[PDB]
C-alpha cells in the first residue's frame, strides 16, 4: 500500500497507528529526523522490504 | 495433591502492564481513600497536595493535540523501562470454583477448614507461582465473602505482592488489583501489629516507588494515583524510603525531567504531615536539601523547578511548626537560589517565588522590594503571581498603600 | 553572523525538525526552544542602541504537525494571538486553559 503524502510532516499520526494496528513498519526516504523521538522512530524503517 | 493436578506449572503466563485504564479503575481508589479516611479516621479534611498532583478523570486538551504534534515527543527521561489480561478468570475451574465458594459462604471469627487449606497453600512462598496467582484471583473475585476474615488474608496478598519473583515485570493489572483489594480491606485490617506485615508493607512501598515511572502519562499518573491512596491508607505503618527519592529528585541533568518523579514523591510524602527527611539513610541533610533545592535552576521543564519550589515551601512550612533547627539553612539556601536568578531572567524567578510563598508566606519579607520593582515590568500571568505574592503578605508590612500608589494600581 | 541577541524561538520538535536539515544547521547556537504552556518573558533588546523591551509570549499546541505551536503574546499593546495553520474541532476551543 502506497501513501502518497505531499508534505513533509503532518501525517506521522496516520503511519504511528497503522503500524500499531497493523505491525507493519511504514518506509520513508528519512527518518534520522526523528533519532530523538522514539515514538515515531520506531514505526518507520528505511527497508523497502515492507 | 488436587491442585497441581489441575494447573498448568509450566505456562509462563503473561501479564502486561495495564496502559488504559478504565473509568471504575480511577473511582474505586477514590472510594478507597474516601472510607479510610473517615470510616476509620473521621477527620473529612482530605490532604491538600500540590498543583503538580491535581488530577482529573479525562485527559488535557494538550494530551489530546499530542497525537497529531507530539508535543510530549522530544526524549527528555532517562529511564530504562518497557481482554489478554484475564487468562486467570479464563480457566476450567476458575467459575466453577467462585460459584462455590459464593455458594458455601451463604450456605475475631476464625477461618474454617476450607478457609484453612486455601491460607496454608497460598500464604507459603514455596507453592507454586501459578497456584498462587490462581487462589489470588479467586480471593479478588470473592473479596466479598473474603472481608470478615480479611485479617488473616492481609499477608499472603501482601507477600505475594512484595515478592521479587512476581507474574510480571512492573506493576502489572494483578499488583493493582490485589493493592486496591487490600486497601479496600484496610477499614477492619490494617498491617499495624505484626512486624512481618510492617516489613511486607515496606518492601511494597519500595517496589511500587521503584517502577512507578512509565512513559505513558496515563498509566504514570495511574501509579502515582496508588501509590498516594497507599501511603494515605497506611499512614502509621510506613517508613519511606528517603535514599531512592533522593536518587530520584538528583540527576544533576538540565535538559532531562527525571527529578520530577522524585519531586512528586516528595509531595505525596508531604502531604500527608510526614517527615521530609530521616537521617538514618546514608545521605546527610546538607546534600540532601542542596539537591533538592538546586532543581530550581532547571528553568526549561516547568515540572521540575516549579514542583521543587513548592515541595520546598511545604517542606518550610512543616518545619516551621515543628521548630526544627535546619528551617534557617534550608531558608538561606532557597533565599540564595532565587536571588541568583532575580535579575538574570527575572521570569522563573517570581514563578518559583509564587510557588514558595503559597505555603510559607514568611519568606516574601526579604523579597518584597524586588517584587514591587519588578511589577511595572511585568505582563500577563506574571504580573498575576506578583500581586498575589504581594497579598500573600499585607497584613505584616507597616504601610502598604504607598506602593501601590507609586506602582499604579488604579489602572492595574 | 553580526549579533549577538536575536534568536530564533520555536517548539523543541521544530528545533529537532530543523537542526537535522544541513542547510539550516548555522541556527544551531541561535535557537532557543520554548515549552508549550508555560509563560515565558522574552527581551527585544535592540542591537545598536541599549533600549529593552519585554514581552511575554505563551505556546499553545496547534494539533497540525510535529512541533506545530500557536503563539500568544502580552504586552503594552495588549493580547495577540497566531494561530498559524491549527487544527481544532467544535467545542475545543473552551477547553484551552491558557486562553481563560
Ligand atoms: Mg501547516
Amino acid at each position: 500500500v502506497w501513501l502518497n503524502c505531499k508534505a513533509a510532516y503532518g501525517y506521522e499520526y496516520l503511519f504511528t497507528n497503522l503500524s500499531e494496528e497493523l505491525g507493519v513498519q511504514v518506509h520513508v526516504n528519512k527518518l534520522d529526523m526523528f533519532r530523538n523521538m522514539p515514538e515515531i522512530l520506531h514505526h518507520l524503517t528505511t527497508d523497502r522490504n515492507t | 495433591l488436587i491442585f497441581e493436578n489441575l494447573i498448568d506449572l509450566k505456562r509462563r503466563y503473561n501479564f502486561p502492564v495495564e496502559v488504559e485504564v478504565p473509568m471504575e479503575r480511577k473511582k474505586k481508589y477514590i472510594e478507597i481513600r474516601k472510607e479510610a479516611r473517615e470510616a476509620a479516621n473521621g477527620d473529612s479534611d482530605g490532604p491538600s497536595y500540590m498543583s503538580s498532583l491535581s488530577y482529573l478523570a479525562d485527559s488535557t486538551l494538550s494530551e489530546e493535540m499530542s497525537q497529531f504534534d507530539f508535543s510530549t515527543g522530544v526524549q527528555s527521561y532517562s529511564y530504562s523501562s518497557q481482554l489478554e489480561m484475564d487468562e486467570l478468570n479464563r480457566h476450567e475451574c476458575m467459575a466453577p470454583l467462585t460459584a462455590l465458594v459464593k455458594h458455601m459462604h451463604r450456605s475475631p471469627r476464625d477461618l474454617p477448614s476450607w478457609m484453612k487449606f486455601l491460607h496454608g497453600k497460598l500464604g507459603n512462598p514455596i507453592v507454586p507461582l501459578n497456584i498462587r496467582l490462581f487462589l489470588a484471583k479467586l480471593v479478588i473475585n470473592t473479596e466479598e465473602v473474603f472481608r470478615p476474615y480479611a485479617k488473616h488474608w492481609l499477608s499472603p496478598l501482601l507477600q505475594l505482592a512484595a515478592s521479587e519473583n512476581n507474574g510480571g515485570e512492573g506493576i502489572h493489572y494483578m499488583v493493582v488489583e490485589i493493592v486496591a483489594t487490600i486497601l479496600s480491606w484496610t477499614g477492619l485490617a490494617t498491617p499495624t501489629g505484626v512486624p512481618k506485615d510492617e516489613v511486607l508493607a515496606n518492601r511494597l512501598l519500595n517496589f511500587l516507588m521503584k517502577h512507578v515511572f512509565h512513559p505513558k502519562r496515563a498509566v504514570f499518573r495511574h501509579n502515582l494515583e496508588i501509590i498516594k491512596t497507599l501511603v494515605e491508607c497506611w499512614k502509621d505503618c510506613l517508613s519511606i524510603p528517603y535514599r531512592l527519592i533522593f536518587e530520584k529528585f538528583s540527576g544533576k541533568d538540565p535538559n532531562s525531567k527525571d527529578n520530577s518523579v522524585g519531586i512528586q514523591l516528595l509531595g505525596i510524602v508531604m502531604a500527608n504531615d510526614l517527615p521530609p527527611y530521616d537521617p538514618q539513610c546514608g545521605i546527610q541533610s546538607s546534600e540532601y536539601f542542596q539537591a533538592l533545592v538546586n532543581n530550581m535552576s532547571f528553568v526549561r521543564y516547568k515540572e521540575v523547578y516549579a514542583a521543587a519550589a513548592e515541595v520546598l515551601g511545604l517542606i518550610l512550612r512543616y518545619v516551621m511548626e515543628r521548630k526544627n533547627i535546619l528551617e534557617e539553612s534550608l531558608c538561606e539556601l532557597v533565599a540564595k537560589q532565587l536571588k541568583q536568578h532575580q535579575n538574570t531572567m527575572e521570569d522563573k524567578f517570581i514563578v518559583c517565588l509564587n510557588k514558595v510563598t503559597k505555603s510559607f508566606p514568611p519568606l516574601a519579607d526579604r523579597f518584597m522590594n524586588a517584587v514591587f520593582f519588578l511589577l511595572p515590568k511585568f505582563h500577563g500571568v506574571l504580573k498575576t503571581l506578583c500581586l498575589e505574592v504581594v497579598l500573600c503578605r499585607v497584613e505584616g508590612m507597616t504601610e502598604l498603600y504607598f506602593q501601590l500608589k507609586s506602582k499604579d494600581f488604579v489602572q492595574v | 553572523e553580526c549579533s549577538l541577541k536575536v534568536y530564533l524561538y520555536c517548539s523543541p520538535v521544530t528545533k529537532e525538525l530543523l537542526l537535522t536539515s544541513p542547510k539550516y544547521r548555522f541556527w544551531k547556537k541561535r535557537i532557543i526552544s520554548i515549552e508549550i504552556e508555560t509563560p515565558t518573558q522574552i527581551s527585544l533588546v535592540d542591537e545598536a542602541s541599549g533600549e529593552k523591551e519585554e514581552i511575554v509570549v505563551t505556546l499553545l499546541p496547534a494539533g497540525h504537525c510535529p512541533g506545530s505551536v500557536m503563539f500568544l503574546f502580552q504586552g503594552n499593546n495588549g493580547t495577540v494571538l497566531y494561530t498559524g495553520d491549527f487544527r481544532l474541532a467544535q467545542g475545543e476551543a473552551a477547553r484551552m486553559e491558557l486562553l481563560h
